[PDB]
């Protein structure tokens, strides 16, 4: 999940 | 689209935008 | 967008706006290619960690628009989805490599002064254009910082980031199908996409034929406008062959 890296989805 | 891309207020009037040069400048 | 500027009337004319219907909410932006023919980012319709999962009746489309402070009667457009097309291989999960889709509009628009197609990129354009210093140009209604939101569409010129630069920027396993773009903290201006501005289109001004093309999608980044940190998009040009086989299908 892209959020385990500090990620959010545009 | 063979119109694709040209915009009716801008290039197909022969006017610019106001940031477009800046783009165009890059390109260098 | 994040230190971008108010949009001029008709300046970007592919402008698209995706809206869910109830509650009424604007989710995303998106970029027209034809007549009947929109593309945007694909976690704007799916996204399971968000149980975000759009079908084509829960939306619409709105064109032609610079302002929600008003209807701009005779000038905005408005259409229903036909159909949806999210990328087969779209990864949502590891890294979002190929957030794109494609919606057939119910009724084709009809093309004015404020609502015209944006051309894909050939292999000139793409082989020529996509390279690291050279500007794009970001648009959308998303939110104007990371920690609201604008009436008048904004506008962003961002450079192009060199992939290594982009790679140790980021702890997500970046692909081919994805660039960035954003100013580097020793440089000279900052701005980026934001939250909202999904699906909003990174276009460029070919100095060959002066036609605007899409090269890039909104996708995704760590936070907004972070030193150090970048915008990342979809490569328009590596899911070109996609686009046309949905489109010619
Ligand atoms: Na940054």
């Amino acid at each position: 999940t892209v959020e385990l890296q500090g990620v959010v989805p545009r | 689209e063979a119109d694709c891309g040209l915009r009716p207020l801008f290039e197909k009037k022969s006017l610019e935008d106001k940031t477009e040069r800046e783009l165009l400048e890059s390109y260098i | 967008i994040v230190e971008g500027s108010d949009a001029e009337i008709g300046m970007s004319p592919w402008q698209v706006m995706l809206f869910r219907k109830s509650p009424q909410e604007l989710l995303c932006g998106a970029s027209l290619i034809s007549d009947r023919w929109v593309l945007t980012a694909a976690h704007c319709l799916l996204y399971p960690p968000w149980d975000k999962n759009f079908t084509e009746n829960d939306l619409l489309v709105r064109i032609g628009k610079h302002s929600r402070t008003r209807y701009e009667r005779n000038i905005e457009k408005i259409s229903m989805l036909e159909k949806i097309y999210i990328h087969p291989r779209y990864n949502w999960r590891e890294n979002l490599d190929r957030d794109i889709a494609l919606m057939k509009l119910k009724k084709p628009v009809a093309f004015s002064d404020y609502i015209h197609p944006v051309c894909l990129p050939d292999r000139e354009t793409a082989a020529s254009l996509l390279q690291a210093g050279y500007k794009g140009r970001v648009t959308g209604w998303g939110n104007l910082k990371e920690t609201g939101q604008p009436s008048v569409l904004q506008v962003v010129n961002l450079p192009i980031v060199e992939r290594p630069v982009c790679k140790d920027s980021t702890r997500i396993r970046i692909t081919d199908n994805m660039f960035c773009a954003g100013y580097k903290p020793d440089e000279g201006k900052r701005g980026d996409a934001c939250e909202g501005d999904s699906g909003g289109p990174f276009v460029m001004k070919s100095p060959f034929n002066n036609r605007w093309y899409q090269m890039g999608i909104v996708s995704w980044g760590e936070g907004c406008d972070r030193d150090g940190k970048y915008g990342f998009y979809t490569h328009v040009f590596r899911l070109k062959k996609w686009i046309q086989k949905v489109i010619d299908q």
